[PDB]
RNA sequence: CGCGGGGUGGAGCAGCCUGGUAGCUCGUCGGGCUCAUAACCCGAAGAUCGUCGGUUCAAAUCCGGCCCCCGCAACCA
RNA sequence: CGUCGUAGUCCGGAUUGGAGUCUGCAACUCGACUCCAUGAAGUCGGAAUCGCUAGUAAUCGUGGAUCAGAAUGCCACGGUG
RNA sequence: CUGCAUGGCUGUCGUCAGCUCGUGUUGUGAAAUGUUGGGUUAAGUCCCGCAACGAGCGCAACCCUUAUCCUUUGUUGCCAG
RNA sequence: AAGGCGGCCCCCUGGACGAAGACUGACGCUCAGGUGCGAAAGCGUGGGGAGCAAACAGGAUUAGAUACCCUGGUAGUCCACGCCGUAAACGAUGUCGACUUGGAGGUUGUGCCCUUGAGGCGUGGCUUCCGGAGCUAACGCGUUAAGUCGACCGCCUGGGGAGUACGGCCGCAAGGUUAAAACUCAAAUGAAUUGACGGGGGCCCGCACAAGCGGUGGAGCAUGUGGUUUAAUUCGAUGCAA
């Protein structure tokens, strides 16, 4: 990206719901190309989380998603002879897709039986905002609110 | 040397001794750390592992500056 | 670089305004010029340079 | 307690240089560390029979007031060797 | 206890460390909280979100008077010159005036020796 | 029978009167940096804390013995 | 579709015992593969470090050269992505 | 045996954008300009500018393959009626 | 004049420039020796001492770290009166005079124009950036010459040895000034050119970083190398490029 700068594949929407931003997550949570079992375990955690916790599928998951999406954060700089850390402030298509990547990892750093199990149960922790993903926001914020002075 | 003072302490119940060495007895650590702020003083854990935890009121930084000063002074 | 907000003018405008007449005072420029001693030679030598640079 | 600090004497390093590090290693030993002697030669698992011991005999020997080394290891491991200075020990 | 309604927000912002002081018109501390205790160290110290966390945990150290508005006095170079004075700003603060009073000599002393870093 | 200070990892220490998994340096073996080496940086290995009895919830640190090193001491023509 | 239900396990396959297949005058040193039994370390790897910008990475099988026999290497193929 | 006597082959910076010549002109001369600049390109690519005007190698093109279609040919491939 | 001179006010004082006309009548230029001035540091006596800071101490970094960084800090930096007499004391360009095309500015006098606008037309002093001829090894200089000429002075004669030794003069000292030879080499040097290189600089590219996804470094096995072993463990490949 030194000189060529680009626009951004534009993928399908999600099968199900058509939706673009749940074919960002079914990706993100996708394993070695297998898409086939990836939105398997995508569905049967907003089935979990959708059935038995007052339903509306697209908005449970807003609900959870607003929650680790993050405002600022900080990009790591390099002067004069001093690693500075710049706070800065990220734009909405990529909060999504923090929001959504770290949603993702908790899950699987996570004790419950299986992915989908796990999935649900971070959207569940994230909608009430609380459990990993949400900490990792506000790392995002300790750790850019510090730095402060640089912006 | 280096004690954990005030919020740094995790313990929910201390042996509060205060800055003249009255025996306050046993305090949650919200009362203790009252006890310390009203007086202007730290809330320092002076013996992390005894039952219940110790802490004893004092100024911090004096009693830090004062350590650090008796150090150097005896070895130059 | 003195600021006083006027009425139902938001937090935000007024410190933006503050924030230009700190630029506009030269603040930050001026401690950092004299965080550090700099010999009259060097100062001789810096304005020449930009009297230089200063031809397009 | 005790530490370890350390001190270094490669070849080349005589009279001018060394001695000035032997203040160096006074001070050292003089905090009361453990001073730790390490040789680096240019050299072998026998590097020498010269480049070591006048060095490391002669600091301690001219250290010898204040401290004294634990061993005279001769020794070599590697292509570097260790010997060791402390504290004169009170008996 | 007592009783302020009026108070003016003194921050000063070095290069590494920024001081947050509450006080009243007469110049009479009220409260205080630094960035450097507030859980900050070195790197991390010298951050504008440190100062951010210190301007709020002066404004819990203070509202024990229910100060209601105050004007901020902007000292020196650093991070948390400004996002200090937003945190006082969202903490449930009214900003009467902003100043800055970074003292500039009129050429009186001379300073350290540059750094041959 | 005669004083001093110490015993923890290969070597030297810290953790001590403030009794709850023994950490900090040099070496050891790796990794990183370099065209390469020195130097430097990330790291892992490495222990009945001398040895016993006492004493205790658990004693590295708690006492006293056995024992060892050094300290000066004693042999200072 | 069913089972196992977070366990050093219905994970993992190292190692070793026993018995065999085929190539080849000949499988002790040293071939490949099969049957039965065995069931190591390993519960995601410090400092440090590599590849990849799209039908790519990742992952899944497939074939070939050499070659009596001896591929986890090498060269090539497409599937999902 | 010598790759420190060699041919041929190969790695490498690196498919990086470089390397040069004639005539002209500048400097006593070694040399320079051209190929010092402003933009832009994957590119010494291109365009303006220019004491240079032009040219050659390298860049690109011509080559293989892949993506759409047309004509020819239907067996061992094909099966719309 | 050079060194150098910067808040404001007064006092004492040097120089420069312009306008107009009067006066003196070549009274001028240059200058070995001589005399005076001359940054900073340094020296002597007595003051002064906030900040800074040789030395020095302590903390760090590092293989070492008598450093670079941090915490301190004495002389010194400031005043008076003396000394020293040196700097890349530089425009690395001696002083004075005459002559030779131009453009854009800065600064400072002065004559003229309905002052009718913060202007219009001239005429001196200083100054900055370009550039013409000419000059120059080139770089560049170019009416403030490194052009074209003249007057007088200072200085050079290959590099090292050496601005050293000896002698003299000077200084409290540190030291300064004048200034050799033996010996040794075939070079040393200047400007510019083509590369290469840069953690000197500018601009710009590459999965180079950044943004990501998956790994290697741990484990077991396959495999190559080193090492070690052996009668032999055949020969070669060894930083990226084994």
């Amino acid at each position: 990206p030194r000189r060529r700068v680009i626009g951004q594949r534009k993928i399908l929407p999600d099968p199900k719901f058509g939706s673009e931003l749940l074919a960002k997550f079914v990706n993100i949570l996708m394993v070695d190309g297998k898409k086939s079992t990836a939105e398997s375990i995508v569905y049967s955690a907003l089935e979990t989380l959708a059935q038995r916790s007052g339903k509306s599928e697209l908005e449970a998951f807003e609900v959870a998603l607003e929650n680790v999406r993050p405002t600022v954060e900080v990009k790591s700089r390099r002067v004069g002879g001093s690693t500075y850390q710049v706070p800065v402030e990220v734009r909405p298509v990529r909060r999504n897709a923090l929001a959504m990547r770290w949603i993702v990892e908790a899950a699987r750093k996570r004790g419950d039986k299986s992915m989908a199990l796990r999935l649900a149960n971070e959207l569940s922790d994230a909608a009430e905002n609380k459990g990993t993903a949400v900490k990792k926001r506000e790392d995002v914020h300790r750790m850019a609110e510090a730095n402060k002075a640089f912006a | 040397k280096d004690f954990i003072i005030n919020e740094q302490i995790r313990a929910r119940e201390v042996r509060l001794i205060d800055q003249n060495g009255d025996q306050l007895g046993i305090k949650s650590k919200q009362e203790a750390l009252e006890i310390a702020a009203r007086r202007n003083l730290d809330l320092v854990l002076v013996a992390p592992n005894a039952k219940p935890p110790v802490c004893r009121i004092m100024d911090y930084g004096k009693f830090r500056f004062e350590q650090q000063k008796k150090e150097k002074e005896a070895r130059k | 670089p003195v600021i006083k907000v006027r009425e139902n003018e938001p937090f935000d405008v007024a410190l933006r305004r503050f924030k230009r007449s700190c630029e506009k005072a030269g603040v930050l420029a001026e401690v950092r010029r004299r965080e550090f001693y700099e010999k009259p030679t060097t100062e001789r030598k810096r304005a020449k340079a930009s009297a230089v640079k200063r031809h397009a | 307690v005790i530490q370890v600090k350390e001190i270094k004497f490669r070849p080349g390093t005589d009279e001018g240089d060394y001695q000035v590090k032997l203040r160096s290693l006074i001070r050292f030993l003089e905090e009361g560390d453990k001073a730790k002697i390490t040789l680096r030669f240019r050299g072998r698992e026998m590097a020498h029979q010269q480049i070591g011991m006048e060095v490391l005999n002669r600091v301690k020997d001219d250290l010898q007031e204040l401290a004294v080394v634990e061993s005279f290891p001769t020794k070599i491991e590697g292509r570097q060797m260790i010997m060791v200075l402390a504290p004169k020990k009170k008996q | 206890r007592k009783q302020v309604s009026d108070g003016v927000a003194h921050i000063h912002a070095s290069f590494n460390n920024t001081i947050v002081t509450i006080t009243d018109r007469q110049g009479n501390a009220l409260g205080w909280a630094t960035a450097g205790g507030s859980g900050f160290r070195g790197s991390r110290k010298s951050t504008p979100f440190a100062a951010q966390v210190a301007a709020e945990r002066c404004a819990d150290a203070v509202k024990e008077y229910g100060i209601k508005n105050l004007e901020v006095m902007v000292k020196g170079p650093g991070p948390g010159r400004e996002s200090t004075i937003r945190a006082l700003n969202a903490a449930g603060f009214r900003i009467t005036n902003i100043t800055d009073v970074t003292p500039i000599p009129h050429n009186g002393c001379r300073p350290p020796k540059k750094r041959r870093v």
